């Protein structure tokens, strides 16, 4: 529909309606013009007298003056109330964008997305503000010049009305014999250049067989046969412009003869005559501009909809949840579950999975590489709907708790830390606001990340420059841990990539501090199996069952698929 | 034989 | 530099001449006519009688049609010689491309070079088949038109020249300040539009944070921010048009009073007038043309010197090679041979290592499997040159064997195999004259391919359709190998690649009855080590260093790094 469109622009009204004003006046005066310039032409060849001062005046005054003026303002407040329709309209999709589930942003791509915001939110932009604009300027004014052709002669306007649509009708039909023809010659050169692309994509495999010439040999006869189909239309474009040529000609001067016989017969003065060819000149340059700009609107207004689509799109979870208690003891436990994902139904990544959290103790569990293993780490964000189970914090499941408090009790980190262009200081606590600096700083220091930090050329409040191209893995490794820590959360959740480039540094600080010391029960995803054996509680699950539980040396008791994987990796 | 118009409001 | 272009336009000089003829021919009757269309209205002021209309129609029927017949003919021949030209370009620039070293498409792009091979060359084809010819056409109407003015009335013409610049001069200055004013409101939306896309991009961290409200309210802070410049922005325009519009207006009534007291002054005649103001309009009209022109062909001559950049470029290795015996026997060799890329000389993968290759025998080879020891298979296949050392074949370096015949004589497979958008039967018969049906029959038997092709939509002379996105790599490599066998090779490349997930038997076939029990020397790559069972000469390197020979029963006393890897592998 586009009456969305239409409820996006009711705070706009008044601009609108005096925009419109302004317009029509200006297309008043544009189209009174000639005729009072054929009245002075009239005095100037029949009458040489001082009515020339007086027709002269006239025609420069309210005509010249009122119609750039209106049209001045006119396209002032056009531009305008352009800017704030993009304004309301980009931000109102914005807001609306956000506020949905990550299978959302899993199902499209990015990219897409963004330009479907910029592009199109400009596109109905000018959509509202020029295209609407200059058809209907143009179309009350080729109202008025054949208001004024049926007021002088209806036998000219008749000739000229039975004579204009024969142009149209064989300039539209040769043209689209002429465009036709054309696109068939891109098509083919279209489809050499297809070719000749595979050729030089996986090359080196051509270059293991020899056979390079001979793909210049085939490339060459697609093109000899581009040239043969090239001249039909050539010869083509030759023909319209001759018909083109030919028929407007034979019109004007059919009209002169006719007009100079009406003229000498004394049925109408000589400016008549004169306002009349001045008015068909510019009705053929208004027809011409509406038929220009008519394909472009139509573009424009299939450009539109792509955006109502995801303005209103109903999310299907909402944050309705919420709790806040002051403090908690920090226990975790899972029951039973079962997800899977929503975007492919027929696996099975989770299946009947209970296990508690110690508070205080450092719960483990690494996977066998193949299941699911970076699973749980959604779960535990609200990131989605769970199929099977349910999972409680203290008793209560996620849905009783406030959203940001959530957010606020438990942080997490990631395998690769995405950051943002913007300065440590900011990218230090990206979500909480109102923050000491003291604080900060202490928890750098805790985090081992100030080193890197002050030697920097602006040290502590130095920016991520070039889209933060100047940092490296354990720096941001270090810089997003800090970024957990700053909010000192009851329950923090660590899992990190392959790599691992920090040098037992960043560990040995953990079980120093920040794996007992901090009352918390951090939960570790671990690969590389570098902290298996120093741990409180492990498990190990292949999508959904525990081959094994408790300590590490009742998994020294029994290393079945514990054992074997850590003698393998060395 | 231009492609498309200017710009204009 | 340009002369470049002179230099590929030469075989065209017969269309060229005789289009610049007949353009030229059709610019002067559009320049003369409109003064002799004055001449006919000075007919209709004085001499209304049978002089008037003999005179006027035979000005207008010679005048537009000799102009129409010579722009059609004009047009036609501009657009055989953009035919002409833009084939030329592309066959010798696709030409010359292909015959360039491998390390050119290593260290180059791949569509980056597809835009230099269509929309480029369009471009450059546009150039010469559309600038220029607009171009001249408006210059050479200038001036036709500014000598008939400067013959008319030299007051006058003194008149419009103290008059256009003015216009000109306050409508650029006006312009630019305009045009600086909307590219600073369109640079700020980029700015502003560009955080909210770092948002959506990554936004499963901000969502594990929860502060999308405080990125829209930033988000509508900006864009606020931004239309408070926009408002003067607007108010700028409205002022140009403004100043544009009372301009033209003051300097065009000025020019018709001063007429008009000429006139009077009785020393012009009306047709004079007639013709001044006339043909004053086409000037405009010419002038308005050729500013448009003027952008779009610095644009196309910006982006023609790119072909030049590669079409005239030396390649860097000879292929002087011509040796082809009828048959060899293929013990190829090495001798302490080095390598390292050509993008950077200190990364090395080869230092210093030979062994020889007995015919008719098969012999398999795996390095540290962290070596990308595909580069033994690189320089077997003459992609580069060699640092240190040299590479041979039978006492022969690998370099005075003909091109083409080497690479007749051995075969390859990759990892990933790549196909084209032709027919099987020519996907495997590819790169070698028409050898008959039967032979490639024997491969699919020889394949084990001759089952699966039978469940295809044809069988032999099916074609891999959907631009070849419908087997599964098994049947890939399956084919491929069998692209090999067609040719009889005397000496082999295998390669199987990580996944190997086909039935697994045609392996150990290929192994021992495939290729095994023929004169196929094979050399073979692997990851899947149940090749390393059947095998003669196994080799071992690290780095780019041989560490063991010899077969994998002497290795295993050498269990260093092979039996370590035996069990890696479980
Ligand atoms: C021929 C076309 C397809 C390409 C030539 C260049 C065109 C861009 C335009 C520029 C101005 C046009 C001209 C504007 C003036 C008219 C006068 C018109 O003369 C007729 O007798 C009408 C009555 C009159 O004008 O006296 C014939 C067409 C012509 C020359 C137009 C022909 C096409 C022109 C030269
Ligand atoms: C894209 C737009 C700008 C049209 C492009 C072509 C125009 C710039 C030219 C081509 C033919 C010209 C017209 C040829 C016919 C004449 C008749 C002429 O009438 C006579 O001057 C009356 C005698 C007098 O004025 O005393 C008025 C200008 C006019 C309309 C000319 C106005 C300018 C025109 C339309
Ligand atoms: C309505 C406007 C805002 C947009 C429509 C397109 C305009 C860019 C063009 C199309 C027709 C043009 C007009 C055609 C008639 C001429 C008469 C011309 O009169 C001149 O002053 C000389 C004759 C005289 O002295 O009155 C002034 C410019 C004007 C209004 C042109 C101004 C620019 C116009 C409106």
């Amino acid at each position: 529909t586009l009456q969305k469109l239409l409820s996006y622009t009711k705070p706009d009204v008044a601009f609108l309606v005096a925009a419109s004003f302004f317009l029509i006046v200006a297309a008043l005066g544009e189209t009174f013009l000639p005729y009072y310039t054929g009245r002075a032409i009239d005095s100037i060849v029949i009458q040489k007298s001082m009515d020339q001062f007086t027709t002269a005046v006239v025609v420069v005054c309210l005509l010249a003056i009122g119609s750039s003026l209106a049209a001045g303002i006119r396209g002032g407040i056009f531009t305008l109330v352009f800017a704030r329709l993009n304004i309301r309209l980009r931000n109102c999709l914005f807001r609306s964008l956000v506020s949905q589930e990550t299978s959302f942003f899993d199902e499209n791509r990015t990219g897409d997305l963004i330009s479907r915001l910029t592009s199109d939110t400009t596109m109905v932009s000018d959509l509202v503000s020029q295209n609407i604009n200059i058809f209907l300027r143009n179309t009350v004014k080729v109202t008025g010049v054949v208001v004024f052709m049926f007021s002088l002669s209806w036998q000219l306007s008749l000739v000229t009305f039975m004579g204009f649509p024969i142009i149209m009708m064989v300039s539209n039909i040769y043209g689209k014999y002429y465009k036709r023809l054309s696109k068939e010659v891109q098509s083919a050169l279209a489809r050499a250049s297809t070719t000749a692309e595979e050729t030089i994509s996986a090359m080196k495999t051509v270059r293991s067989f020899a056979n390079e010439e001979e793909e210049a040999e085939v490339f060459l006869r697609k093109l000899q046969q581009v040239y043969k189909l090239n001249r039909k239309e050539a010869a083509a474009y030759m023909s319209y412009v001759w018909g083109s040529g030919l028929t407007l000609l034979v019109v004007q001067v059919s009209i002169l003869y006719y007009g100079g016989h009406l003229v000498i017969s004394g049925q109408m003065s000589s400016g008549n005559l004169i306002a009349f060819i001045i008015y068909e000149f510019v009705l053929g340059d208004c027809m011409e501009s509406v038929g220009s700009v008519y394909s472009g609107l139509m573009q424009g207004v299939g450009a539109a909809e792509k955006v109502f689509e995801f303005i209103d799109r109903q999310p299907t979870m909402v944050h309705d949840g919420s709790l806040a208690p002051d403090h908690l003891e920090g226990r975790v436990d899972f029951e039973n579950v079962t997800f899977t994902y929503r975007t492919r139904p027929h696996t099975q990544v989770l299946q009947n999975v209970s296990f508690s959290l110690s508070p205080g103790k450092v719960t483990a569990l690494v996977g066998p590489s193949g299941s699911g293993k970076s699973s749980c780490v959604n779960i535990l964000e609200n990131f989605y709907p769970l199929q099977g189970g349910r999972v409680l914090l203290d008793g209560k499941p996620i849905g009783a708790y406030d959203h940001k408090y959530l957010h606020r009790v438990i942080s997490l980190v990631s395998q690769e830390p995405v950051l943002f262009a913007r300065s440590i200081t900011d990218n230090i606590s990206y979500g909480l606001p109102t923050v000491p600096f003291e604080m900060v700083v202490e928890a750098a220091q805790k985090a081992n990340a100030h080193g890197f930090i002050m030697e920097l050329q602006d040290g502590y409040s130095t920016e991520t420059g070039e889209k933060g191209a100047q940092l490296s893995g354990g720096q941001k490794q270090r810089v997003a841990m800090a970024r957990a820590l700053v909010r000192n959360p009851p329950v923090l959740i660590l899992d990190e990539a392959t790599s691992a480039l920090d040098a037992e540094s960043e560990y040995l600080i953990q079980q120093a501090i920040h794996g007992n010391l901090q009352r918390h029960t951090v939960l570790i995803i671990a690969h590389r199996l570098s902290t298996v054996e120093r741990a409180h509680l492990i498990v190990v699950l292949d999508k959904g069952r525990v081959v094994q539980q408790g300590t590490h040396q009742q998994l020294l008791a029994q290393g079945g698929l514990y054992a074997k994987l850590v003698q393998r990796q060395m | 034989r231009r492609y498309q118009k200017s710009t204009e409001l």
